């Protein structure tokens, strides 16, 4: 399986760590394949690069 | 956030259902993100085409 | 630009076609691009398949 | 319904927002959804990183 | 590398796994990269679906 | 046709060159299209970024 995860820049290597291991977990329990056949990309950018609910986003503050 | 996830066809639309519900919930546990910003794309290949870690036929390159 | 915009399936050959102009055109009308180098791909999805603001289908 | 482009580093605020205001106005009209249900995201790259009509992009300079 | 294809559909099975293969190839001798961290996605649209340089089909 | 290409910073342009010849040869060849109508998009990320075989990249050293 393929995961790409596009969001604001800001988020701790903690936190990417945290959601890589929740999102491979859950694609597992869903698919069968081992976390070593699940490959994950977190693209980042800028605030003003996503709009939620009709408006830009601030940057994210940690 | 917005979860692409790219996975074989298979899973009955319940389980599609569950799977979504799971990212949202690992995504607002792991990195805070309410759920009201969280948006997941479940995006069914068939197996011929897709390659993991270079393999084909379960075999790599 | 390459613009990506993932819908639920259901629009006629014409609409999509109308869609992609638009899409060309608000592109070319907001940042100044070239029609030329502008690329559109439409994907359509099962709305089971999608999740908005963490919405559950159903 | 959720919407990305991917374009060259150095556009302004002002035309994300123009651009941003246009397609969640066409993408709302063709899908009858709100704009409140249309997630947009702009990647931004590097001009080596794309490939338009076979020849890699310079970087972009506002103005040009 | 994550390398996505998105192509007309028509192509049989096998030139698609072909493809991949190619696909994986050429990525492994222009930036070196070994077979086995290289994944690739092949996803078919139909031609209505797709504009390259503004053109409409 | 369109193609992107998610990984770390740090190719070379002189990699990306080479990159971007091939996969536009095999993809012109697949479909018959010309060269000219295959855009390519590489998008670039720090290694925290990625997920292979289960872990999180380092940032790539050249």
């Amino acid at each position: 399986p393929m995961i790409s995860c596009d969001m604001r820049y800001g988020r701790t290597d903690e936190q990417k760590r945290a959601l890589s291991a929740g999102l491979l977990r859950v694609i597992s329990e869903a698919t069968g394949e081992p976390r070593e056949n699940i490959f994950f990309v977190i693209r980042e950018g800028s605030g003003i690069n996503f709009v939620e609910h009709g408006e830009h986003l601030p940057d994210y503050v940690p | 956030p917005f979860i692409e996830c790219h996975i074989a066809t298979g899973l009955s639309v319940a389980r599609k259902q569950q799977l979504i519900r799971d990212v949202i919930d690992v995504t607002n546990k792991s990195i805070g993100s309410d759920p009201k910003i969280i948006n997941v794309l479940l995006v069914e290949h068939a197996e011929a085409n897709m390659s993991i870690s270079g393999r084909i036929h379960g075999e790599a390159a």
